[PDB]
């Protein structure tokens, strides 16, 4: 859905600035589900970092 | 406790509701939800000025630093990422002021959060009350890495200038603030480093490339050498 006003997705892209648009989709999606379980709509940084992990290397 | 109405009340900005929920059960003012967040958190996330200001009145003996959510984000952290100088000044001018350098689980400071998003006031405000312009996050990244990445000369001239920031440090990927401000292609920004704030550019990332090699497109690249 949407990102928390304080989310910081920039941090996530700027790490190895070389991600296939597809991982971005996966990263973004996973982070959606994590936010879903916490019974929230808005996405927190927690979700994203935890998405980045199980989605890259 | 599945649902935490007071917090919700902060999201929806129902000022009364909140003031009405604290009345019924006081132990809520400082309760942590499934995100480790207390009310104040959300009242800052969505910028509920009245709610916030109020919420604080009963947290005047409360150290903001002692309330980081599950990501080490502090109500002053969320404050800085959002971009409201007011809301931030609000959380700052209080008996016990927050540490401008406390980091979050991935070690980023409010300066990063601020800089990255381009909140000049916020960025500047902080720099003025301490805020190390040199804190490395779990990627060996400092705010200037952020500033160059987006490319705001405005913040580049602030970190490097006033905050006498270091400019040749390389993150994990082995990138100086310059690589970043070239991969995202901000020629003008890139040159400002090298040119006005003497940024070395012959270094190479942890793969063998220089800032010129990891530039966005040739249009960008050329403009660099054709002006460095």
């Amino acid at each position: 859905m949407s990102l928390a006003p304080e989310a910081d997705l920039d941090s996530l892209i700027i790490r190895n600035d070389s991600l296939s648009g597809a991982v971005i989709a996966a990263i973004m999606q996973e982070a959606g589900l994590r936010a879903v379980r916490k019974n929230r709509y808005v996405i927190l940084q927690s979700d994203l970092e935890e998405a980045y992990a199980t989605q890259v290397k | 406790m599945s649902n935490y109405p007071l917090h919700q009340a902060c999201m929806e900005n129902e000022f009364f509701k909140v003031q009405e929920l604290l009345h019924s059960k006081p132990s809520l003012l400082l309760q942590k939800d499934q995100d480790g967040r207390i009310p104040l958190h959300w009242s800052v996330s969505f910028q509920a000025h009245e709610i916030t200001s109020f919420l604080l009145s009963k947290m005047e003996n409360v150290n903001l630093d002692d309330y980081p959510d599950d990501s080490g984000w502090t109500p002053f952290h969320i404050a800085c990422s959002v971009g409201n100088l007011e809301v931030v000044k609000s959380l700052y001018d209080r008996p016990l002021k927050p540490d401008l350098n406390k980091i979050t689980n991935q070690g980023v400071t409010c300066l990063h959060l601020a800089v990255g998003k381009k909140w000049f006031e916020v960025s500047q405000f902080l720099i003025e009350n301490g805020a190390s312009v040199r804190i490395k996050d779990k990627f060996n990244q400092i705010p200037l890495h952020r500033a160059a990445s987006v490319g705001s000369l405005k913040l580049i001239e602030l970190l490097c200038g006033l905050g006498k920031s270091a400019v040749n440090w390389q993150d994990k990927q082995g990138w100086t603030p310059l690589f970043h401000a070239l991969a995202e292609g901000h020629g003008d920004a890139a040159v400002l480093l090298v040119e006005k704030y003497g940024a070395e550019y012959d270094l190479v990332d942890n793969k063998g490339a220089k800032a010129e090699d990891v530039a966005l497109n040739e249009q960008v690249k050329k403009f660099f050498l054709n002006n460095v």
